[PDB]
């Protein structure tokens, strides 16, 4: 006869009809999936005592492959086929126990933490059991299906072992947010809360979905810290990055103000080594937690354009050089301003400087922009003063080259991150970004590892989808659930270093991202080439802003108001919609629509819970997790595709049976411009920095050469309408 | 046309009905107004 290993781990005689109808249950509403097609693709092949989950597995996998632009149904297919292995693997049966009996049962095994048992009793359980929609799983796109098995279910690495549920972890990371909450509105935000996120209406950070409700108190994602020039304080850096890196977290590291190679030390006893001694030290603490280097510890470098050692470091990057000359496992974020750039536009040349040869001359940057422009001057035509000049034309021109060579070289304009900043430019200017590019948090160096002044940038943020709101105003709801729980982690995470914990609790900067804008801007026939979306852009961002200041603005009522608040602009009755560079009002004619006068006071009156409510970060897995598409950036393909741990997965755009005309993708693109011109118009209600990245298409150009002239032409157009940042310049690679 | 519509539930066997065996200028830049 035949055998089979049923899961169970009794024995049983092969049924080929029991596939059959597993098969079913998947295609069960769908259509263009052949139940007999999956099986011949699997070519699963049968020997005794196979095991019936290694089965199951095999169909899994060939019914993914089979997801195709022509069968945007099998994507939904085999992920039905995936959710049920998931549910029974953790549950022994198809149906997930009660809130309650499971909540418990997983506490006493390590994997909850019983921290709920205490601020929840059964009733409230067995209660919330009914929001809990177990069919929601139902939903899920295999996609994102196949990154549940991994980053956000609670489950045993070593063995394997999968613990929890799709809902079941949703609902509880809402109320473990929400717990130390007052007993009347506590149980009804859990559920408004649950069917936000639950229903894809808003995603939070990979993070957070796997460690609310587990024993770990820390949520921190992407951090910033300054470095000073002084011995000592480098020492320390180098120790809290690897205390942060040891914690999985983006390093958003400064040593602009690493004193220049030869400069005077403790008079003219002894002469300084350089900046690039301390910079690769920076980079083995990042990997502290590596295997091989190949993967893990992102750290991004920020440093002025103007330093004295602004041609050294450009080459680091790159991989034609030699080792010690050559800092590779890190990007770099080349820091510019307004006078800058003019220098290129005339073909004027750049004094370069060191940090401590000049007095004034770096905290100008960062802050005022006349007295950097008066000073520089001043020691430029200075001769006591080690400087060295460069044309300009001849700068910008090499800065560029390796940043479409790597594809790591960003770019900050600092001006633009300082006066259209909720922060003063005085009080706490911001003298970096993040690995992510889009944090613009203020920023101290350490003397100590522990040093009571200093500020470590502690960002935390959640998600908007775009594709899952009516109309503008339904942001309204989204935003109090969002803000609100969201600052609420502040007092849940604890602090690796202290100089964070009181940099955070004091200003709460709270980041809020925005996906699936690419469908978005589909579903309404504009594109991001012809601009037609520009509008459109600037009336929703207008609200998303709008919505969230008010949900702070109330918060600032319900638990007081801002430590630091003072600080910020906001308090001074400084609004970020009448900061925005003037050159943004000749892409976008839509006037606000939202009373803003009635916060411009609410928030003079009252406050803000927090400091910053707008940033745009580009996430890889909370786009993929709601089926959405990245950030904001259009989709390469309507059939996208990844490698899973399987290494196989599709995922089909938004909505591509109605949707294929709308959507620009982003090689169908004509130019870059089209792209900048909306992302400038975003930063007009940003308080923090878009991830807007360039990308240009080889293919397309004459002699197939990206023309510097294009890629410094673009540069301007971005300072032009105040873009914060840029990212990655990926080029059409695959020929 | 009596029985329902349909996808083909194998598309399998169409196998065997089908045909069986850098420039830089100061020129261009100078004049943007950023
Ligand atoms: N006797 C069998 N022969 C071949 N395949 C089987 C057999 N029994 C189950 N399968 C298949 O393997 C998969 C595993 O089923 P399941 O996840 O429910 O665990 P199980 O141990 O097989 O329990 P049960 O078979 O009683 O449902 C199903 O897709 C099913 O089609």
């Amino acid at each position: 006869n035949l055998l089979v290993t049923k899961r169970d781990g009794s024995t049983e005689r092969i049924n080929l009809d029991k596939i059959h109808r597993v098969l079913d249950w998947a295609a069960e509403g769908l259509h263009n999936v052949s139940i007999s097609q999956v099986e011949l693709r699997s070519h699963i092949q049968f020997y005794d005592g196979i095991k019936t989950s290694d089965i199951h597995e095999t169909i899994i996998k060939a019914a993914a492959d089979l997801i195709s632009r022509d069968a945007p149904d099998y994507q939904y297919l085999a992920a039905r086929l995936a959710i049920f292995h998931l549910r029974k693997k953790a549950y022994g049966q198809f149906e997930p126990p009660a809130l309650y009996d499971h909540v418990v049962k997983m506490v006493e095994m390590g994997k909850y933490d019983n921290h709920l048992l205490e601020d929840y009793t059964e009733e409230e359980f067995k209660q919330m059991d009914t929001f809990i929609d177990h069919d929601r799983d139902m939903t899920f796109s295999y996609a994102a299906v196949k990154q549940l098995e991994g980053k956000y279910l609670v489950q045993n690495r070593v063995t394997g072992e999968i613990y929890e549920s799709a809902q079941f972890l949703y609902i509880l990371v809402a109320a473990c947010l929400f717990s130390n909450y007052p007993r009347e509105t506590r149980l009804q935000y859990v559920k408004r809360f649950y069917d936000a996120v639950s229903t894809f209406k808003i995603s939070l950070p990979t993070p957070i979905m796997s460690g609310v409700r587990t024993p770990t108190r820390q949520f921190s994602s992407c951090v910033l810290i300054e470095c000073g020039d002084s011995l000592d304080s480098i020492n320390a850096t180098s120790s809290a990055i690897v205390k942060y890196v040891s914690q999985r977290a983006g390093i958003g590291i400064n040593a602009g103000r690493i004193r220049a190679l030869g400069s005077p030390i403790r008079g003219g006893e002894a002469f300084h080594t350089g900046c690039i001694p301390f910079y690769k030290h920076f980079q083995t603490a990042v990997k502290s937690c590596s295997q091989g280097g190949v993967r893990g510890g992102a750290a991004t470098l920020f440093y002025p354009m103007w330093h004295l050692e602004v041609e050294s470091l450009l080459v680091l990057k790159n991989n034609r050089g030699v080792e010690g000359n050559r800092v590779r496992h890190m990007d770099y974020g080349v820091q510019i301003n307004k006078l800058m750039y003019t220098r290129l536009l005339k073909g004027e040349d750049i004094t370069l400087f060191s940090p401590s040869d000049v007095p004034g001359l770096y905290d100008a940057f960062f802050a005022d922009q006349e007295e950097f422009e008066r000073l520089y001057t001043k020691y430029e035509k200075d001769d006591s003063i080690r400087k060295q000049r460069v044309k300009a034309v001849e700068l910008f021109s090499l800065m560029m080259q390796e940043r479409a060579s790597t594809g790591r070289i960003y770019i900050q304009n600092v001006d633009h991150c300082n006066t259209h900043s909720p922060f003063d430019p005085a009080i706490a200017p911001v003298r970096q970004s993040n690995l992510c590019l889009e944090i613009a948090l203020p920023t101290k160096p350490l003397n100590d590892v522990n040093d009571e002044n200093g500020e470590i940038a502690l960002c935390t943020l959640s998600a908007f989808n775009l594709g899952a709101i009516n109309n503008l105003d339904e942001l309204e709801e989204l935003a109090i659930l969002a803000v609100r729980a969201l600052d609420a982690l502040l007092d849940y995470q604890d602090y690796p270093i202290p100089a964070a914990k009181r940099g955070a609790m004091g200003r709460r900067t709270l980041g809020i991202g925005v996906i699936n804008f690419a469908y978005y801007l589909a579903k309404h026939g504009k594109r991001y080439s012809d601009g037609s979306a520009n509008n459109l852009t600037h009336k929703t961002f207008e609200a998303i802003q709008y919505y969230l200041l008010k949900a702070s603005n109330e918060l600032a009522k319900e638990q007081g108001a801002c430590p630091w608040f003072n600080e910020t602009t906001y308090a001074k009755g400084i609004l970020p919609i009448d900061t925005y560079k003037k050159d943004l009002d000749t892409i976008a004619n839509e006037p606000l629509h939202y009373d803003w006068e009635a916060l411009r006071e609410s928030i003079k009156t009252h406050g803000l819970r927090n400091s910053t409510l707008s940033a745009l970060m580009p996430s890889e897995t909370s786009s993929q997790i709601s089926n959405a598409t990245n950030g904001i950036e259009p989709p390469r393909g309507y059939v996208s595709i990844k490698a899973s741990k399987d290494g196989i997965l599709r995922q089909v755009v938004p909505d591509y049976e109605h949707l294929h005309d709308a959507y620009e993708l982003l090689w169908e693109m004509p130019g870059n411009d089209g792209y900048l011109q909306l992302v400038g118009i975003m930063q007009k209600f940003i308080d923090q920095s878009i991830s807007a990245n360039t990308n240009y298409d080889p293919s397309r150009f004459p002699s197939g050469k990206v023309p510097m002239q294009q890629l410094l032409k673009d540069l301007l157009t971005a300072y032009k309408f105040g873009v914060k940042t840029l990212y990655y310049q990926n080029t059409r690679d695959g020929a | 046309l009596p029985f329902q519509t349909r996808s083909n539930p194998i598309p399998w066997i169409n196998t065997w009905l089908v045909s069986d065996n850098s420039e830089v200028d100061t020129d261009d830049l100078s004049n943007f107004q950023l």
